[PDB]
């Protein structure tokens, strides 16, 4: 119901653990 | 299967199959191949050896009149390594029926 | 069938609709035997979904079951992943939006426990932008547990332990369809791919993943957990399971329930609680399914129950589960012009049956709706609707005709006398 | 209406935010990377949370910032919906007409909006800011020809409502964002309850 | 539906009904149609050579029933017989001229006859 | 040996195990209506023209995109089949005006060899043919956007040989669009060898544009020498 | 030099026949007897084209903006 704190979903909790990633290459 | 098709017959297409088939059988000297159209018409390949006597044969009989003559053609092929055709097509008065003798040639 | 229940009680999969909707501190059902479940192995869950027979509550049989133990490769070379969608593309389905908005912790157990059976590597999920203010309770939902260190890297118990990452689209259309939200979510438009390349578990994203929906894996918890010899206790042999169901149109209270398979029409909808329209001497127009079961009238199909075959013994199934009706105030050809209407406004373009056939549809139905011109346009416009069913790729084109040709039967004169009058308005 | 853009505003021009350039980390650490190479779908959402309508100058300057042709951004934001391209307003409302909201009496919340606000039928507002638009298929059919707004939604809608809602905003109030009477959780009225009691007995996994 | 003396019809105020879309060339027997076309400058295309041999002509008259707008109409005027074989060689400002000698009589006998064909 | 023979019309063949049913049943010297579909670039399937009703199924596949299972019987001309070339080629030859008199690729377009052999006789539609508009883009692609039947193969092409990343598909459902969002030019080698890719009269040559129908011609091959690989 | 018409000399200039093959092409210019000259047929590939590998992993056949 807030249309900010968007950070709070992205960079708060998501940017501090991901984890880790690995991810995979795939370069290409 | 609907109007504006033409409705064929099958009682033509029987006798004709019929005729056609017992004269290979009493000529098979001369005779190559007979086929039958899918509208009523036949054709007996014949190798040109025996061009006088099968009308000759057709001249007369008496399951045969055939005595009128109306047809003579020719018509080219050229990539057949024999080239020319030429076709006849004969009419039998007392029975109502068209049959053509193609006889394959070249040129000399 | 049994004995025709189906009934309501709390012994069901919810949690609670009023206990508590914020974060918790996951008080009776949620996390309970945390690893207990995954110490077992996937062969004990492989298979365990067959004790339940989940049919998957999409719209589509194809049961979850043999979905994931079958069509399934152990690895080659590439990880999998799992997508979980969310998103409501069906009218008025409601279904969703309500276990985000009071169960949040319900739904992060079946994701690693889900993907346990696949051993796939991480969690994506797939929400509407649209429902805005809900989704920002799903990712404090992931601060609560997922971040108190509950799940991930190593928690609990073992090494298989991961993550769960939020989407968002615009006003997009993958709900309706799989294959296409996988292509949305690298970037491109989301005109969606051939059904059988290799399908969906055998040519994805870059590699091989799994597609489910909400309740797919939100009753894997319970269902792993109660198990049975309950999971069938209603319906026939065929289906299993107890769904949720949606309530609207003309009625008293419309809202959800809560019921099970194989319960009849005429004591479904009109338990819980009023039938405010003539709930008998009405008309009564209903609709089984979202929108691709057309309109069945007041005959038998009110004491017809509620299994996939029993509406499949009706002209039409439907397993998206939703009522609405049409009683009195509704004419017929109205609303459901309107429903043509919509499917102009959410169709992809790909398929020439598809693109340029449902304006061939909607040009025409409001001109039947106005009341217009001589009849065999029924037909013709029937033709068109056994015209597109196999030819397109999405069940798009299977929504297309069904409600076009549900509304040729049991309606002869819907606009028979309708269309004439405005003949006998020139006239 | 047209899908194009005749050259009004080429170069607008427009710039992120310092505190929103950090957040792109964040994003991109998502996606596997290499296959990664299009996060356009929150991103230029995000661009659009800054500006209100992105200009074409908007979409020309993600398209350096992750490396992916500019013709393949004018593929996204003409696709979606919510995606803004024309100047817009502050308060975009929506009108969500399906059709079992037309049986739940959308007529109601239809006009008597533009008699009581002054405006025309999906039209913007003549002075600056209210955009009326009309959506379908947003859940609950089950409620009321409900309204929605920027950032949540208002159950329950009604011509009283159609007498407050566009009163309240013009005002600059919030008027309640969710359902404004009746149920207040949607429940099933002759059902809510369904004996609220801890779920009999967890503990059956042994199997 | 008598047949006779060619000549071009145009619209309300002149338009070259003609739009050279080469059918009666296509389907005249004695090929006695030569047409060049060109893009005029306006931006719609146009003739610049038009012919018909009236002496080959053979007047099967199918231009009139292949041209889908309706162009070239068989006139019923019987007047000719000039003295050289140079003359009769018909080029587009002979039939421009030709059609435009008369209309009333060609104008009413498409529009008593348009029914049945 | 790494083969099935595949009784096309119940007639036996041995393609390699992982072709396509299109080069299955062209190898056999017969064709299948092709539109979005060439040799030369890549496969997408979005006509829907190329429609096979196999034998033991119910439904109907498109040969384009799926490999060959075990030996089938790709039923060519059924009582089926022929109720799904009409049908299909029924709808795209509604939404789109009335050309050739003027359309230039006049004798060879793809809606007209087609439309004569398979296909429907008359049509019933009766009013609608929207109509978008056109653009410019080089001095050398006469540009009429309205025929564009969205075969969705210039736009590959973009991806294909020649790199040049510049067109794309703008819309959604019944309205989408093929040109180029922004007035950007389009031109670079290649760039005029598009107007032969584009099956139907929509797109032509710029100096060419209004001279001859192509019945006229007379074809003599021969060889260009303007470069050295000839 | 009256119209502009191609009148022209060079009396035989359309005279194309219908051949069945490779075989008789020769054979009927050497039975008339008049030079010639001989062209190939030419077939194309026949060839690998195979839908699926166009979404990779870690290849370069990778299709997009579809
Ligand atoms: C008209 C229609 C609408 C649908 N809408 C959705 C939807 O909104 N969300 C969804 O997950 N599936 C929807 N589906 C079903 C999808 O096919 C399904 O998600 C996919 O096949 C996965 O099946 P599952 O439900 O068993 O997980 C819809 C199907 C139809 C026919
Ligand atoms: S039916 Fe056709 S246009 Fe609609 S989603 Fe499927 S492929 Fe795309
Ligand atoms: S009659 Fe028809 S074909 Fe002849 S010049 Fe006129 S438009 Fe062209
Ligand atoms: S008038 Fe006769 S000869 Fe002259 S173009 Fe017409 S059909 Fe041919
Ligand atoms: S130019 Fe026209 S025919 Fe060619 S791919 Fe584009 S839309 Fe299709
Ligand atoms: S391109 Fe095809 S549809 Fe268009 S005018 Fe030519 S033949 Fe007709
Ligand atoms: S569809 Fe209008 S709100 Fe649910
Ligand atoms: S021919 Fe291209 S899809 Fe059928």
């Amino acid at each position: 119901y807030s249309t900010y704190t968007f950070l709070d979903l992205n960079l708060d909790l998501s940017k501090f653990r991901m984890p880790q990633p690995s991810s995979g290459r795939e370069s290409p | 299967t609907r109007p504006t098709v033409r409705p064929r017959n099958d009682v033509a297409h029987k006798q004709l199959s019929a005729f056609g088939e017992y004269v290979a059988e009493i000529l098979p000297k001369y005779v190559q191949q007979v086929q039958v159209s899918c509208f009523n018409e036949l054709e007996i390949c014949i190798h040109p050896d025996g061009v006088i006597p099968v009308l000759t044969f057709l001249r007369d009989h008496s399951n045969a009149q055939f005595k009128s003559l109306a047809d003579l053609t020719a018509v080219d092929i050229p990539t057949r390594q024999n080239r020319f055709e030429i076709v006849y097509n004969l009419l039998s008065l007392r029975f109502n029926s068209r049959i053509r003798v193609k006889t394959y040639t070249d040129e000399l | 069938f049994g004995s025709l229940k189906d009934e309501d009680r709390i012994f069901t999969n919810l949690y609670g609709r009023h206990d508590w909707r914020l974060k918790g501190a996951q008080s009776r059902g949620d996390w309970y035997k945390t690893k207990e479940i995954l110490l077992k192995g996937p062969d004990w869950i492989l298979g365990e979904v067959k004790t339940s027979g989940l049919r998957g509550r999409g719209g589509a049989g194809f049961p979850t079951g043999l979905k994931w133990s079958f069509m399934n490769k152990p690895s080659d070379g590439r990880p999998k992943y799992l997508v979980v969608n969310a998103d409501e593309g069906e009218p008025g389905t409601c279904k969703d939006r309500e276990i985000i908005r009071h169960d949040p912790h319900k739904l992060v157990e079946g994701c690693l426990v889900g993907g346990r059976a696949m051993g796939a590597r991480a969690a994506y999920i797939y929400i509407r932008g649209e429902f805005y203010n809900e989704a920002s309770n799903l990712q404090v939902a992931i601060r609560e547990a997922y971040e108190a260190g509950l799940i991930g890297k190593n928690a609990c118990g073992s090494g298989y332990d991961f993550d769960v990452f939020v989407v968002r689209g615009a006003g997009a259309y993958i709900c309706g369809e799989e294959t296409a939200l996988i292509e949305s979510i690298e970037g491109k438009q989301g005109k969606p791919r051939l059904k059988p390349p290799f399908p969906a578990d055998v040519g994805v994203f870059g590699c091989p993943t799994t597609v489910a929906n909400v309740e797919t894996v939100a009753v894997s918890p319970t269902i792993c957990r109660r198990g049975g010899a309950w999971f069938a206790s209603f319906g026939r042999e065929r289906n299993s399971g107890t769904k949720l169901f949606n309530i609207s149109g003309h009625v008293n209270n419309p809202c959800t329930v809560e019921e099970e398979m194989s319960v009849p029409l005429k004591e479904l909808i009109e338990k819980h609680a009023g039938g405010v329209t003539g709930g008998w001497d009405n008309l009564l127009a209903v609709i089984p399914g979202g929108s691709s079961t057309p309109l069945i009238p007041k005959s038998v199909c009110e004491t017809v129950l509620m299994d996939f075959d029993a509406l499949i013994q009706a002209q039409t199934g439907l397993g998206t589960a939703a009522v609405i009706v049409m009683d009195r105030s509704t004419d017929i050809v109205k609303a459901i012009a309107r429903l043509i209407e919509f499917y102009k406004h959410e169709s992809c373009g790909q398929c020439t049956p598809c693109r340029e056939g449902v304006d061939w549809m909607n040009k025409v139905m409001a001109r039947f709706v106005r009341g217009d011109a001589r009849p065999a346009e029924i037909d013709s416009l029937w033709e068109i609707s056994k015209q597109i069913e196999g030819h397109t790729i999405c069940a798009l084109g299977d929504g297309a005709a069904w409600p076009v040709q549900g509304l040729i039967r049991h309606f002869r004169p819907e606009l028979e006398e309708r269309m004439q009058q405005f003949a006998q308005q020139h006239q | 209406v047209h899908r194009d853009t005749p050259e009004n505003n080429p170069e607008t021009p427009f710039d992120f935010t310092p505190e929103n350039y950090k957040r792109i980390e964040a994003i991109v650490k998502n996606y596997p990377e290499g296959h990664k190479a299009a996060a356009v779908l929150p991103v230029l959402d995000l661009a659009q949370r800054q500006n209100g309508w992105l200009p074409i100058s908007a979409m020309n300057k993600v398209a350096e910032i992750l490396q992916v042709p500019p013709m393949r951004v004018y593929e996204v934001a003409t696709f979606y919906t919510m995606y803004n391209r024309k100047p817009v307003g502050k308060y975009h409302i929506q009108v969500c007409t399906t059709t079992p909201c037309m049986l739940r009496n959308s007529d109601s919340i239809l006009e008597a909006i533009q008699k009581k606000l002054g405006i025309k039928v999906g039209e913007t507002t003549p002075d600056k800011l209210f955009t009326l638009i009309e959506v379908e298929c947003l859940g609950a059919c089950v409620n009321a020809p409900m309204v929605q707004i920027n950032d949540n939604y208002y159950e329950d809608l009604t011509p009283k409502d159609i007498e407050e809602i566009i009163d309240e905003l013009k005002a600059g109030k919030i008027p309640k964002p969710g359902p404004r009477s009746g149920r207040f959780s949607c429940e099933p009225a002759g059902g809510l309850t369904s004996l609220t009691e801890p779920p009999k007995g967890p503990g059956f996994g042994v199997q | 539906r008598f047949r006779g003396e060619h000549a071009l019809r145009r619209y309300p105020s002149g338009e070259e009904r003609c739009i050279a879309c080469k059918l009666c060339e296509a389907v005249c027997p004695a090929q006695a149609i030569t047409i060049e076309a060109e893009p005029r400058a306006d931006g719609s295309r146009r003739t610049t050579r038009y012919d018909i041999d009236m002496t080959k002509c053979i007047y099967c008259g199918f231009c009139q029933e292949a041209c889908p707008v309706d162009a070239i109409v068989e006139g019923p005027n019987f007047e000719f017989s000039t003295e050289t074989h140079e003359e009769l060689l018909y080029n587009k400002e002979k039939l421009l001229n030709n059609g435009d000698k008369w209309e009333a009589e060609i104008a009413a006998n498409i529009q008593a006859d348009y029914l049945y064909r | 040996s790494n083969l099935i023979e595949v009784f096309v019309d119940g007639q036996s063949v041995m393609v390699e195990p992982g072709t396509t049913v299109l080069q299955a049943c062209e190898k056999v010297g017969m064709q299948i209506p092709r539109f979005c579909y060439h040799e030369r670039l890549s496969v997408a399937g979005n006509c829907r023209m190329c429609l096979v009703e196999i034998e033991k199924a119910p439904k109907v596949v498109a040969a384009c995109a799926m490999p060959v299972m075990k030996g089938w019987n790709i039923l060519t001309n059924s009582e089926k089949t022929k109720k799904a070339r009409e049908g299909v080629m029924e709808f795209l030859l509604a939404n789109h005006p009335l050309d050739c008199p003027i359309c230039d690729q006049g004798g060879e377009c793809d809606l007209q060899d087609q439309s004569m052999m398979f296909g429907s006789d008359r049509s019933r539609f009766l009013e609608g043919k929207r109509a978008v508009e056109d653009k410019n883009i080089g001095p050398l692609v006469k540009t009429i956007m309205t025929r564009c039947i969205q075969c969705t193969r210039c736009i590959r092409f973009a991806s294909e040989i020649a790199g040049v990343d510049d067109l794309g598909t703008t819309g959604r459902g019944n309205d989408m669009q093929v040109g180029t969002y922004i007035e950007k030019m389009f031109m670079s080698e290649l760039s005029g060898n598009i107007i032969d890719i584009c099956p139907v009269g929509a797109l032509t040559s710029k100096p060419y544009a209004f001279t001859a129908r192509p019945w006229e011609t007379r074809k003599t091959e021969s060889i260009d020498v303007m470069d050295a690989v000839g | 030099p009256l119209m502009g018409w191609a009148s022209t000399a060079d009396p035989l200039s359309n005279l194309v026949l219908t051949f069945s093959t490779k075989e008789d092409a020769v054979a009927f210019a050497e039975k008339n007897g008049w030079s010639y000259d001989v062209e190939e047929r030419k077939v194309p590939k026949p060839k690998s084209k195979s839908y699926g590998a166009n979404f990779s992993w870690n290849k370069r056949t990778r299709v997009s903006t579809k």
